[PDB]
């Protein structure tokens, strides 16, 4: 069961202490369908104070399965802040490291479109989230907007 | 090592590799994504490079600094599509008159 698997990850407290942990997390975030799961996964991530395993769920999807549980959730709702709470917090404590990751698992338009969609206030925790993405790594992609036609 | 059977050279490697990456848009989730990788497997698949907007790249090294670069990244194209290309021109029998 999801919810067994996921509350044996809560039973240390200290988050995602290992890379089997975090990959079992990822594995339960695959299956994960429910409030409360979701709230729980979140709250455990916020809970995982370990630097490598916050960036070992990026790299296992983590954006995108934030941006999944997100999209579900619609373009406005009011008990949807419950979960967008948790998960902004999560959002906030997850080191990206990157900006193209955000482009890659699309969870900064989401961001922006919550924050202007009118208690934790998920406007501000959306506003709090913007900023620390700007600092991203330098990167920049040959764009392959190119209208030379591949040389024959 | 493989640049070394080409003409890029040491100074252009750096933006060989970063064309050979962003060219097959490979993965770029962890440094364990090797840029040798992406050379080898560009080497074997040409096509890759041939759809990418080298001339806003040029820009991109232009504004970090480095100066016009647009003929050079052409000849790093060039060079990955095919290494050391032998440009001499195709052995040709003898004519007539130079027979004669």
């Amino acid at each position: 069961s999801v919810d067994g698997e996921l509350e044996a990850l809560m039973e240390n407290g200290e988050g995602l202490s290992d890379k089997n942990q975090v990959l079992s997390l990822s594995r339960l975030m695959v299956r994960i369908e429910t409030l409360e799961q979701k709230l729980t996964c979140l709250e455990l991530i916020q809970n995982t104070h370990s630097q490598s395993c916050l960036k070992s769920f990026l790299e296992r999807h983590g954006l995108s399965l934030l941006w999944i549980w997100m999209a579900e959730l619609g373009d406005g709702r009011e008990s949807n802040q419950k979960l967008q709470e948790e998960i902004i917090k999560t959002l906030e404590h997850l080191p990206i490291p990157t900006k193209n990751m955000l482009e890659e698992s699309k969870v900064l338009p989401i961001i922006q479109r919550w924050s202007q969609t009118k208690t934790v206030d998920i406007s501000d925790l959306a506003t709090k989230l913007l900023d620390s993405w700007k600092d991203l790594k330098e990167v920049y992609r040959i764009p392959k907007k190119s209208q030379t036609e591949k040389e024959n | 090592e493989v640049l070394d059977g080409s003409r890029v050279h040491p100074e252009t490697y750096e933006w060989a590799r970063k064309m050979a990456v962003d060219a097959l848009e490979y993965d770029e989730s962890a440094e364990d994504a090797n840029p040798a990788g992406a050379l080898e497997e560009i080497l074997e698949n040409p096509e890759r490079l041939k759809d990418l907007d080298l001339d806003a790249f040029a820009e991109e090294l232009e504004r970090q600094g480095y100066g016009d670069k647009h003929i050079t990244l052409y000849d790093i194209r060039a060079e990955l599509s095919c290494r050391y290309k032998d440009l001499r021109t195709a052995y040709r029998s003898p004519n007539t008159e130079e027979i004669f």
